[PDB]
This record gives C-alpha cells, sequence and structure tokens, in this order.
C-alpha cells in the first residue's frame, strides 16, 4: 500500500483516540467530583 | 472501533433511554452511565457498560449501598462514593513515539532534498545549453518533488496545529502532489523505454503527451476520489478513511510501480547485451554502477513493501516499512539531484565554463 497515506490514517486513529481518551479522563474526573 | 462522534452520539442515546426510562436506594450512581438505581440495600454488580467503546466490559462496577438503602457517603466529605476504580484499569506513549521519530526523519530527508532540489533546477534553467527535452522532463520531475516536500510541510503544520475547508484543501492537495511525482517517475522511465525501443521519436507531440500524463492524470484521480468523499461521507477531515475508497488513489499510484519496475528491469536487459557486444569484470562493473544509478530514478526501491496491506502500527512489519520508506523516499530527490544535475558531466563542464569565463573577465 501507499505509505503516506497509511501514515495518514494510522495519525488520525491515533489523535482521535487521544481526543477520546483524554475526553473519559475528564469525565472520570468529573464523576470523581460528583 | 469507534470515533469521538460515535461516542458522542452514543452518550446521548445512552443519556436518552435514562429519559425514556434495604431499600431500592434509588438512582444514586452518577450522570453519564445510565443503570439509575442502587439496587436493594445490596452492591449493584451491574457489568462495566458495553455502550462505551473498551471499558473491559467484563468487569463490574460494584456501586453499593448500605445501612437499609443509604449511601455510603462523605470520606472526607465526598459524595456519591463509587467503586469503578477498577473498572477504568485499562488502555500510548510508544505510539506517539516511534510517530514523533518518523516525522522528523522524513521532514529532514524533505528538507535537503528541496534545497538540493532546488538548486538542482536553478543549475538547469539558468544554463541555455543544458536545455533539452531530456532536461525539461528532469525540471518536470525534479519539480513534482518538491511540490510534494513543500505540501507534505504544509499538512502537517495544518494537521498539527472541525471539517474545515482548508484541512480539506491540504490534504487533497498532497495526495495530488504525491500523485503527480509518483507518475512522473513513471514518465522518465517510460522516456527512457521509448528512447530505447523505438527509432523515431516526435518531440512536439510526445513531450506534450507526458506531461499531460504526468499532471492531469493525478489530478482526475484526485477529484474523482474528492467528488466521492464529499458526496458519500463528507465527515470532518479527510485524514480519516471512511473505508475502501482510498483504494481509488492507492491503486493507481501502485498500478505504476510495478510498470516502472519493469521498465527498469527491461532497460537493465538491453544494458548487459550491449556491453556484452563490446566486451569480463569491467563489463559486471559497468553495469553494476550503471543499475545503482538508475535505481533511484525508477523508483524501484517502492516495490519492496508495494503489495502489503494496512498492518496494525504494533508490529515489526509495520515499524520496518515506515523506517524504510520514510528514509528513501524523503532523499530519494537528494539523490536524483546529485546523480544527474551535480554530477552530470554536461553540467559539471558547463559550469567549469561558465566560472572560468567570469573569472577571466573579473
Amino acid at each position: 500500500s501507499v505509505s503516506e497515506i497509511q501514515l495518514m490514517h494510522n495519525l488520525g486513529k491515533h489523535l482521535n483516540s487521544m481526543e477520546r481518551v483524554e475526553w473519559l479522563r475528564k469525565k472520570l474526573q468529573d464523576v470523581h467530583n460528583f | 472501533v469507534m470515533t469521538k462522534e460515535e461516542q458522542i452520539f452514543l452518550l446521548h442515546r445512552a443519556q436518552a433511554q435514562c429519559e425514556k426510562r434495604g431499600r431500592p436506594c434509588l438512582p444514586e450512581w452518577d450522570h453519564i452511565l445510565c443503570w439509575p438505581l442502587g439496587a436493594p440495600g445490596e452492591v449493584v454488580a451491574v457489568p462495566c457498560p458495553d455502550y462505551i467503546y473498551d471499558f473491559n466490559h467484563k468487569g463490574h462496577a460494584y456501586r453499593r449501598c448500605d445501612r437499609n438503602g443509604s449511601w455510603e457517603l462523605v470520606p472526607g466529605h465526598n459524595r456519591t462514593w463509587a467503586n469503578y476504580s477498577e473498572c477504568v484499569k485499562f488502555l500510548e506513549t510508544r505510539e506517539r513515539e516511534v510517530f514523533d521519530r518518523l516525522a522528523m526523519i522524513y521532514t529532514v530527508g524533505y528538507s535537503v532534498s528541496l534545497a538540493s532540489l532546488t538548486v538542482a533546477v536553478l543549475i538547469l534553467a539558468y544554463f541555455r545549453r543544458l536545455h533539452c527535452t531530456r532536461n525539461y522532463i528532469h525540471m518536470h520531475l525534479f519539480l513534482s518533488f518538491m511540490l510534494r516536500a513543500v505540501s507534505i510541510f504544509v499538512k502537517d503544520a495544518v494537521l498539527y496545529s472541525a471539517g474545515y475547508a482548508g484541512c480539506r484543501v491540504a490534504v487533497t492537495f498532497f495526495l495530488y502532489f504525491l500523485a503527480t511525482n509518483y507518475y512522473w517517475i513513471l514518465v522518465e522511465g517510460l522516456y527512457l523505454h521509448s528512447l530505447i525501443f523505438m527509432a523515431f521519436f516526435s518531440e512536439k507531440k510526445y513531450l506534450w503527451g507526458f506531461t499531460v500524463f504526468g499532471w492531469g492524470l493525478p489530478a482526475v484521480f484526485v477529484a474523482v476520489w474528492v467528488s466521492v468523499r464529499a458526496t458519500l461521507a463528507n465527515t470532518g477531515c479527510w485524514d480519516l478513511s471512511s473505508g475502501n475508497k482510498k483504494w481509488i488513489i492507492q491503486v493507481p499510484i501502485l498500478a505504476s510501480i510495478v510498470l516502472n519496475f519493469i521498465l527498469f528491469i527491461n532497460i537493465v536487459r538491453v544494458l548487459a547485451t550491449k556491453l556484452r557486444e563490446t566486451n569480463t569484470r569491467q563489463q559486471y562493473r559497468k553495469l553494476l554502477k550503471s543499475t545503482l544509478v538508475l535505481m533511484p530514478l525508477f523508483g524501484v526501491h517502492y516495490i519492496v513493501f508495494m503489495a502489503t496491506p494496512y498492518t496494525e502500527v504494533s508490529g515489526t512489519l509495520w515499524q520496518v516499512q515506515m523506517h524504510y520508506e520514510m528514509l528513501f523516499n524523503s532523499f530519494q530527490g537528494f539523490f536524483v539531484a546529485i546523480i544527474y544535475c551535480f554530477c552530470n558531466g554536461e553540467v559539471q563542464a558547463e559550469i567549469k565554463k561558465s566560472w572560468s569565463r567570469w573569472t577571466l573577465a573579473l
């Protein structure tokens, strides 16, 4: 497969996961502070 | 796997069911999840919710209420005591480190290639002697490498710094500039094959035809991909892959590599034949030297990992492939400029004459 495009797709998944994980992290603090 | 948008959507749907909905302890749980009940003065024992993405669903929240149906509150004045701390014992530094490592390698390699190619383009353009159909295609190939590199830098700046127009424009240009560079490598290979295997040439026609094929055809593939993306998914940036539609652009680029590879082997064949006709160790040395110089031009190194589908990031094959490609792809322009412009005999002779005349006049 084309490497540059493949790397681009991997970066999108990686960054999207970070947003989800950081979204989970702040939700964890909010419920802990509930 | 599901994206951030799905999680936002599913949470809204999750809370929707909350609305469509000792002592039972009443809802004493949270405002995010949707098991609104404390059970009859007992451990809730509700498994870790499966509507969240991973969440190790096999686990349990183990929320509890006691006394006779009342929560156990105010430990240190905290309220709504919960026990899912062990449920969130789940799931990145390794992936980011290698991603950054690959970023620095190709950014450095692309930067040197741009500097080398820019000097190469200026050299070819200024000297009138070097003006030839062969050199025009070389200038086109050298340029295509530049637009490829600068767009990658532009894409990196936009991405590193949500479906805005600028994000799409950067992505589509990067793919188009990547495709044209690949096809211009094919154009150079096809042009060489035509010269050797054809006894007649028409510069006025073939030169324009090669230019149109190198530039126009990649635009068509990008245009159809853009049209498909806009009218099928049109979600956020095009940085993410929505399925097999990426093959609209990937497949033609790969189809070029094999064709160029076949031409490369064929060109080596005539080199092995002609040297055999003129006579040995020397002949092998020239053939090997000729093969090495032509390798960067024809993009032979691309064939090593051409047919590899999407492999998981946490894998040896993925790591070696990214390091291998991001090193040779970045430095391919630098090698091509060195061999075919800086090391070119005509360029060296032309530079020597101009410098000698300028020094004598001065």
